[PDB]
């Protein structure tokens, strides 16, 4: 406080105000269906198609990341490529909540 | 104000680039199954009124201007801003069909005092790719 | 679907239920007030003191954000490093929903 | 169960590395006012119901000695999981006194596989530090 606050003129961050949904944690693969789509993608619609008029964008997000977690698991004839698992990352930015039904 | 504006005119713009088919100079697979996320996203975001714009097979300068001309409209009837980026990836890259663009340049276009008209409204990016080459293996 | 989901044993992701709460922007320098501490640390005590028995975790550290991001600029005699601003950045990798008064 | 369970014996171990003071051959300058940052973070989580342990001046080899030997306690009676680190930083690193550790080592030994009874448990890492030397002038 003091020298660094109640500034007379206001400026927000340029930075500020960005959420970057990423399919997957820093330096892993991220996996997709030929047939079905991506895991992340293909949860994140089902996700928005269920909570969009119900929950804060954060919390629709945070359910993507329990389905893409919990539910899916990739399948390889290469033995280094089957039984991979995947977390999506939610990195926000937002200075507030999103409603979409607001 | 603890929740962002969402009763302007319009919610705002969903640009997908949807980059399934690669150059041959790549050595970058065919990415089957992306066109059925790209119409999954079309349809749930226009049912939340968003305006959506679908492109297909972008290079990484089409990547970078369509980026940019879309960062130079007027968004001031607009509540907030999507792009869903679906291709190959690395930490920080997004690959355009003929090769990898840095997520920053991208981004940047759209920072408080480079798009005036979304300043203190909600950009979203949404990215399906890649961002290395480690394994999960998972527990339990 | 089919090959990769409705898994006979579940698992997880080894990096699922991760949340980092960085002060700051990726790239960025972060900012600290000799006398009053950090800016971050300072809004989300703050923010937690206030919210922890009312909002979800990721929700209190949204108005951190805009704590951080609304109320603070540097100040300093060399130009360099004054009236520079912060916006935290919120990566979280959780599955559930986190509320302390739980 | 849309929320975590936290009605477990004990909420958790709120860990705080508080490094103020930096050997001469770093060329780090002092962290005035750190002291004030975990006095209160040792107040907020205390009265969240955290087990609150202080550690000061840490060098890089204490850092991972401490984590590693935290990740192997039994926190089979504790709802999560706390590390605060007040610190120099660049992306993906923070200073032990006596120079850089890189994030991931610290926080990999809470790792689904390697941390048994945190499985399922919220982790939850707090970093005061830079993470580079880009500066924001910000807008308006
Ligand atoms: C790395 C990337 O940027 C892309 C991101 C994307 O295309 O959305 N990720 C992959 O390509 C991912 C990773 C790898 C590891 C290296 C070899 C290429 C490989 N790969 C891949 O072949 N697919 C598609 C196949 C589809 C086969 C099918 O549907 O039968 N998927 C798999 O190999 C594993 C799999 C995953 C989910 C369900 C079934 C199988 C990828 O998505 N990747
Ligand atoms: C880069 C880091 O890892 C640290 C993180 C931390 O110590 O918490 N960040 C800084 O050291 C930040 C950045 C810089 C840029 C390079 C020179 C060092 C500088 N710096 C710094 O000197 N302080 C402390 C001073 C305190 C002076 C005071 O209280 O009068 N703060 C400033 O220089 C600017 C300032 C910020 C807030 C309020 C008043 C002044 C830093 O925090 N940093």
């Amino acid at each position: 406080s003091g020298v660094d606050d109640d500034m007379a003129c206001h400026k927000i961050p340029v930075d500020a105000d960005f959420l970057y949904a990423y399919s997957t944690a820093p330096g892993y693969y991220s996996w997709r269906n030929s047939k079905d789509g991506s895991w992340f993608i293909q949860s994140l619609c089902a996700m928005l198609k269920q909570y969009a008029d119900k929950l804060e964008f954060m919390h629709i997000l945070t359910r993507v990341n329990r389905k893409v977690a919990t539910e899916f698991e990739s399948f390889s004839f290469d033995a280094t490529f089957h039984a991979k698992k995947q977390i999506p990352c939610i990195v926000s930015m937002l200075t507030k909540e999103l409603y979409f039904y607001h | 104000d603890n929740s962002y504006k969402m009763d302007y005119p319009e919610m705002g713009l969903c640009i997908i680039i949807n980059n399934k088919n690669f150059h041959k100079s790549t050595g970058m697979t065919s990415r089957s199954g992306t066109d059925v996320d790209a119409a999954n996203l079309r349809e749930t975001f226009r049912n939340l009124k968003y305006e959506v714009r679908n492109k297909n097979d972008l290079t990484r300068e089409e990547i970078v201007e369509l980026m940019r001309d879309v960062s130079k409209e007027d968004h001031s009837k607009r509540s907030s801003f999507v792009c869903v980026l679906l291709s190959h990836g690395e930490e920080g890259i997004i690959f355009g069909t003929n090769g990898p663009v840095d997520l920053k340049k991208i981004t940047n276009f759209f920072r408080g005092d480079r798009c005036r008209s979304l300043t203190g409204k909600p950009k979203l990016f949404i990215i399906q790719a890649c961002r290395g080459t480690e394994l999960d293996c998972g527990i339990e």
